[PDB]
């Protein structure tokens, strides 16, 4: 409910009309050079450099919103060598993916070709992909760091092998700096395989041919062993509905076996385009969110579905998985992003993205105790079509300890939502004449004879710990709901919190009247108040009110 | 005091006992609703169903090399397929089209040697293409059989073909492909699987299919722009145009083509033989089970109004939930009888709107008036 | 039988006129199907537009087609004096191959030396074969009446 | 390019014969469609037979169904159209035509025609008559040239 919509304080961010820039982003946190936080931008379609003999080969570019308007273009691959290679139409910056804080970054190009004979009656034309990793200032200079990834070149050819493997659709980190992962999906006749490098690669030869396994990658630890590495790949074309695997590394060989394999019920559902490992209950144990775009049931009113699998201790066959199902046609799942705990209440969150939902929304949905709270506490709407087609969060770009929300598009354009500070504010309630006498008189002003004064009471906690800002609130007493058997001297008073755990109360009294069941009384509280900044937002998931019931005697 | 729900018939002219706009299956065909919330409204719809419409039959063949056998008895579906049902009808109407899939990689090989032939180069194999109209829909059945003898199969690279992409362009370029007010039938005959909505973006192509007409020289020219269609697309442009499926599969692949069949309302799907020798047969069972069949589907409704369906089919058969949208194993003249209870909860809009209810493959609506009351 | 109905029967313009011929069928055609035709009286049909909208080769570019279902239209931009002829439609979808009866379109001193010189001549030109297929199809009636 | 010829027609008894042919030039002529399109006095067109590039189908109009037969021979470059039991209703100017493409059907060349009919001093004054009608239209225009 925290992400701030106000467009005074929505940042957008543009690019040259027809580059797909938004189609991906991530998170970056560059620290010893500067310690600046970026958002790293794909744009597949972007113009081609010069030296690049092509007419537009996609890029990389870099968003600092502490930095004023455009973004920057990253430097790179600027290589062009037609005996060997093609860059053309190469969807550089298809995906973009962090290390971590001070990490690399790895952005790939799946339709990068390697060819051979040039013009000639054997000339050949090869679909490995490759990629680039650059160090946490966007460039290449360690050795590792920079240059070419393309693990199919040199291996058998063929589209029965690796021929066509289009390596880089899908890349990730593992966030304990150890390996990089990559997905190449039309592997061994569009079976697809997932590599993981950096003892011994490991790849994979689990799913059938024409599946695009590695179309989507995640991975992390307390998936099916706390501490065993697991590597979660979607397969959106498996059996036609769509496929997940999870992957461990073997001890011995150098092989990835398959641990798990969920599999999409709807037909030509993409049941795996993008997958999420988050742990929504914070139990220790890593869930999994599967997002199913094409979802589409005999019924015909929903279109696109994600799917929560709660872990149980690392064993997956008897999870059941809640499903949320999107609007008619809308593309719901096709982005599910872990966007970290944008409130601060303790869970991780999701961020699901609809990008034919009208012109475009993203859901935002809590992590709770129970799992995941299937309601939506926040939509966010574009301005654009095909608004949500790609998300990234799970990193805090403004420096006030909440993580942040940044939303693609296929509109060339991108759409940064800063969370704002959560307050819970505390209400105490204390009538003193606890139980009304009505043989009891009294010297107060009620022509009555009866009085009660009501004194209600405010304290604010917050995350984080130091936080203690100015709060203006609006108080309000308020009795008999629906007679009117009491009256005030609806009581508002306006007070102020200077800082944390610091209690503020406002009294008032209420006159009784001539002529029996309980009277309640109920406190309420609202915020009222004046690169930007972001204002605190009242904890909306917990109680609006307190309430007190007076007896009579 | 209490006001109530009611209910009144506008127009009620009876079920036909001849051009197929005139002819009446369906009634009464306009009646008004008052709605007052959490009551429910109930009215009849009677079905006759009329002697067979004319016939406008589009054949969309998968033209991969692996079909190249199959061409020589399709080339004389022309004749045959109009001499063979003579019985439904004499008023017959065919038409070709083909596909491979789109013309990138990977789906296919890009080099110059093989984007002029796909196929070994002892095959003589065309270079492949998204989608051709070949013939528009017409009677001249003999021309039928001279055009697709002298079509020239080719090929690609992965199984799974772009099919999905010529039956959005069938659907949505009526103009172009000449469908008529009748009896619209699309056979869809592959030996392949397909590909769908989201497979495009190993080709770079990750904007939807916009639905919309792009066949200039009878060619499908904007398969490198568009994804493949959603079925959801499909059923909704299929359903929007009258458009009644027939996927006439190998047996290698009909598992998947029944289960596309069980989403797609008015479709039907039969097994092909080896060389597509028993495909005329195929049809006109097909033929035979989505004419003695009935389903309707309603209109956009405003939210806050429920609308159940019961039907009451010949036999005793009574459908309910879904399944009392349709009824099954109707003759000609047969008629059956439809229960509709439609109920609101809101005060929703201020005024009266209106949505309409259809027999699927017919321009026959049900239209039926909302008035809330508050 | 499809039946094609062609308005108006006859039409009177200028030059600088921008003349608009419809062309109804009885039943939905494609639009590959329905083509369009001109008769210089004297002379025999040349296709003008065929596929509804498709100029055929030596046609100039003030003609026009457009249509889909059963309502087509044939415009002629800018009329110019030699466009004076009668233009048929034709489906060719369905056996039998019907013809549309034709729109006549023609003229109507004191306008004549508002002309180009060129086109007094091409005029003159375009009046003879006029002249003898009337003078001939006397002829053949009076042979026949023989 | 392209040249189609008519020759054959003339006057004809009713319940007559007619063999009318065309020879055509400048194209390949087993590639195409070729069909015989009349033109009545009042000046309708009637497309009265249709055969096939390679002669294997034919198509008439039913008004003229066992009367007519269209042939033709791929070693002449000629198309045949023999009529037979003529009427009052065939007097036409009967053209040749050539059909580009069979996806369409539209007559992309037509022949010249020639003249089919089926059965003095007033024939001079109604020609004479038209002469001067003519001359009266002429008038105007080499006046008109004259300014
Ligand atoms: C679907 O794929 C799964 C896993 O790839 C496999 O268990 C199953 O056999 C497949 N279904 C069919 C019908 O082959
Ligand atoms: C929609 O998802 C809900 C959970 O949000 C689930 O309970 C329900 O089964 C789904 N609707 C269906 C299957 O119609
Ligand atoms: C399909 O047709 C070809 C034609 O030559 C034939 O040789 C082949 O055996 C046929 N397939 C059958 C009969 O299963
Ligand atoms: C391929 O087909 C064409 C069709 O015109 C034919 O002329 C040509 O000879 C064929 N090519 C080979 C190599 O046989
Ligand atoms: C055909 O039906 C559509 C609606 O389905 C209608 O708008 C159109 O006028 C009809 N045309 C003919 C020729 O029947
Ligand atoms: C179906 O319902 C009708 C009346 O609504 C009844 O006569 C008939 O017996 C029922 N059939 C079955 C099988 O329940
Ligand atoms: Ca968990
Ligand atoms: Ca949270
Ligand atoms: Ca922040
Ligand atoms: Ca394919
Ligand atoms: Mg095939």
């Amino acid at each position: 409910f925290n992400l701030d919509t106000r467009e005074d304080n929505v940042i957008r961010k543009y690019g040259d009309p027809g580059s797909l820039f938004g189609f991906s982003l991530a998170m970056h946190w560059q620290l010893q050079p500067e310690d600046k936080r970026l958002l790293l931008v794909g744009a597949p379609r972007a113009e081609a450099l010069p030296l690049q003999r092509a007419n537009r080969t996609g890029g990389l570019y870099s968003c600092d919103i502490t930095a004023r308007g455009p973004c920057t273009r990253i430097e790179f691959d600027n290589d062009a060598d037609p005996t060997s290679e093609s860059k053309e139409d190469q969807w550089m910056g298809v995906t973009v993916q962090s290390q971590g804080p001070g990490g690399k970054v790895v952005t790939c190009a799946h339709r990068y070709e390697k060819r051979q004979h040039v013009n000639t009656k054997q000339e050949s034309r090869d679909i490995f992909g490759r990629c680039y990793v650059l160090s946490q200032n966007l460039r290449i200079e360690d050795d590792m760091d920079g240059g070419d990834w393309s693990f199919c070149d040199g291996r058998l050819r063929g589209h029965e092998k690796f021929g066509s493997c289009q390596q880089g659709v899908a890349a990730t980190f593992t966030k304990d700096f150890h390996y990089i992962v990559f997905g190449a999906p039309g592997t061994y006749n569009w079976k697809g395989i997932v590599r993981v490098e950096q003892d011994g690669p490991y790849e994979v030869g689990p799913v059938p041919a024409n599946s695009y396994l590695g179309f989507s990658l995640d991975s992390g630890k307390g998936i099916v062993s706390k501490d065993e590495i697991t590597f979660v790949s979607g397969a959106p074309r498996a059996n036609h509905s769509g496929a997940v695997v999870l992957l461990k590394r073997d001890m011995k060989s150098a092989h990835l076996l398959p641990e798990h394999i969920f599999d999409g019920e709807g037909l030509a559902s993409s049941f795996g385009y993008d997958v999420a490992v988050v742990d929504l209950n914070k139990d220790g144990w890593q869930d999994i969110v599967i997002g199913a775009p094409q979802y589409f049931d005999r019924d015909g009113e929903v279109g696109g579905a994600v799917y929560v699998y709660m872990n149980q201790q690392g064993r997956w066959n008897n999870v059941k998985p809640i499903r949320l199902n999107g609007t008619k046609d809308s593309m719901f799942g096709i982005a599910v992003k872990n966007i970290g705990d944008i409130n601060q209440d303790g869970y991780p969150d999701i961020a699901v993205g609809a990008p034919y939902d009208d012109l475009g929304k993203v859901f935002i949905y809590h992590g709770s105790a129970n799992g995941i709270n299937t309601k939506p506490t926040q939509v966010l709407k574009g301005i654009s079509p095909y608004f949500g087609y790609s998300i990234a969060g799970n990193m805090d770009l403004d420096r006030n300890s909440y993580p942040d929300v940044a939303v693609g598009s296929l509109s060339d354009s991108v759409t940064i939502f800063r969370s704002r500070p959560v307050i819970n504010i505390q209400k105490t309630i204390t009538v003193t004449p606890n139980r009304i006498d009505l043989r009891q008189k009294t010297a107060c002003g009620a022509p009555s004879g009866i009085c009660l004064q009501v004194k209600s009471c405010f304290e604010y906690t917050a995350n984080p710990a130091g936080y203690n800002p100015s709060i203006s609130i609006v108080g309000t007493l308020e009795a008999e709901k629906e007679s009117s058997r009491v009256q005030f001297r609806k009581y508002t008073q306006e007070l102020t919190l200077k800082r944390q755990k610091q209690k503020v109360c406002m009294e008032e009294t209420l006159w009784l009247q001539d002529n029996l069941r309980p009277i309640p009384i109920t406190a309420s509280v609202e915020i009222q108040e004046p690169l930007p900044e972001v204002l605190p937002i009242l904890n909306s998931d917990e109680p609006k009110t307190a309430h007190i019931d007076v007896h009579f005697l | 005091e209490n006001p109530r729900g009611s209910k009144d018939i506008k127009k009620n002219k009876n079920v036909t006992n001849l051009k197929p706009e005139d002819i009446t299956q369906i009634q009464p065909q306009q009646l008004v609703l008052r709605l007052r919330s959490g009551e429910p409204q109930t009215f009849t719809l009677k079905f006759k169903r009329a002697e067979d419409y004319p016939i406008d039959l589009y054949y969309l063949m998968d033209l991969s090399y692996s079909m190249k056998d199959d061409l020589e008895n399709v080339k004389s579906l022309g004749t045959d397929l109009m001499n063979e049902m003579r019985r439904i009808t004499s008023d017959f109407r065919i038409g070709f089209g083909s596909f491979v899939e789109k013309t990138v990689m990977p789906y296919i090989s890009t080099t110059p040697a093989k984007l002029r032939n796909p196929c070994t180069s002892e095959q003589n194999c065309t270079s492949p293409f998204s989608y051709k109209n070949v013939l528009s829909l017409t009677n001249k059945g003999e021309v039928f059989n001279e055009l697709v003898g002298k079509q020239r199969i080719s090929g690609n690279l992965d199984s799974p073909e772009g099919g999905f992409d010529a039956i959005m362009q069938v659907a949505v370029c009526g103009s172009l492909i000449g469908w008529r007010n009748v009896t619209r039938l699309l056979v869809f005959s592959t030996d392949a699987g397909f590909h769908f909505a989201g497979d495009g973006k190993l080709g770079g192509i990750v904007l939807p299919n916009d639905g919309q007409c792009h066949l200039e020289n009878n060619m499908y020219t904007m398969s490198h722009y568009y994804d493949y269609p959603s079925i959801a697309h499909l059923v909704q442009k299929l359903s929007e145009n009258n458009i009644q499926t027939i996927f006439a599969v190998t047996e290698e692949f009909q598992p998947v083509y029944k289960e596309l069949k069980n989403l797609i309302p008015k479709s039907a799907v039969g097994t092909l033989s080896a060389n597509s020798s028993n495909v005329i047969q195929l049809i006109i069972d097909a033929y035979n089970s989505l004419s003695s069949e009935v389903i309707l589907e309603n209109g956009k409704l405003s939210e806050g109004v429920t609308i159940s369906y019961k039907s009451y089919c010949k036999n005793g058969v009574n459908g309910t939930g879904e399944n009392g949208r349709k009824c099954s194993n109707i003759s000609i003249g047969d008629e059956v009888q439809f229960e509709i209870s439609i109920t609101s909860n809101k005060c929703p809009k201020k005024d009266s709107d209106s949505f309409k209810i259809r027999p699927l493959g017919f321009t026959e609506e049900v239209e039926v008036i909302l008035q809330y009351i508050c | 039988q499809i039946v094609v109905t062609q308005r108006p029967t006859t039409m009177a313009a200028s030059p600088g006129d921008k003349i608009i011929i419809t062309c109804s069928v009885s039943s939905i055609i494609s639009s590959n199907y329905l083509h369009w035709y001109s008769q210089k009286p004297g002379f025999s049909p040349k296709l003008l537009i065929y596929r509804t909208s498709n100029l055929a080769s030596g046609v100039p570019p003030r003609f026009s087609g457009s249509g889909s279902g059963t309502s087509y239209s044939l415009t002629i931009g800018t009329m110019e004096a030699e466009d004076v002829a009668t233009y048929y439609c034709q489906q060719g979808s369905d056996i039998p191959l019907t013809f549309g009866d034709g729109t006549k379109l023609d003229l109507k001193y004191e306008f004549l030396k508002s002309w180009t010189v060129e086109d007094l001549q091409k005029r003159l030109l375009a009046l003879d074969p006029m002249m003898e297929q009337e003078i001939e199809e006397i002829r053949q009636k009076y042979q026949c009446k023989r | 390019d392209v040249k189609l010829v008519e020759s054959g027609g003339g006057l004809v008894k009713p319940g007559g014969s007619l063999k009318l042919s065309c020879a055509a030039s400048g194209f390949t002529f087993s590639s195409y469609t070729m069909s015989w399109v009349r033109q009545t006095p009042e000046k309708r067109l009637e497309w009265v037979a249709t055969i096939s590039s390679g002669g294997s189908y034919t198509y008439y109009p039913d008004s003229v169904k066992g009367r007519f037969t269209i042939s033709r021979d791929k070693a002449k470059n000629t198309l045949y159209l023999q009529m037979g039991s003529l009427k009052s209703e065939d007097t036409a100017m009967y053209y040749c035509t050539r059909i580009g493409y069979d996806e369409d059907y539209a007559m992309d060349h037509w022949g010249q025609g020639t003249s089919v009919t089926v059965c003095d001093p007033m024939m001079e004054q109604e020609i004479e008559e038209i002469r001067q009608k003519y001359q009266s239209k002429r008038q105007p225009i080499l006046d008109a040239i004259e300014a």
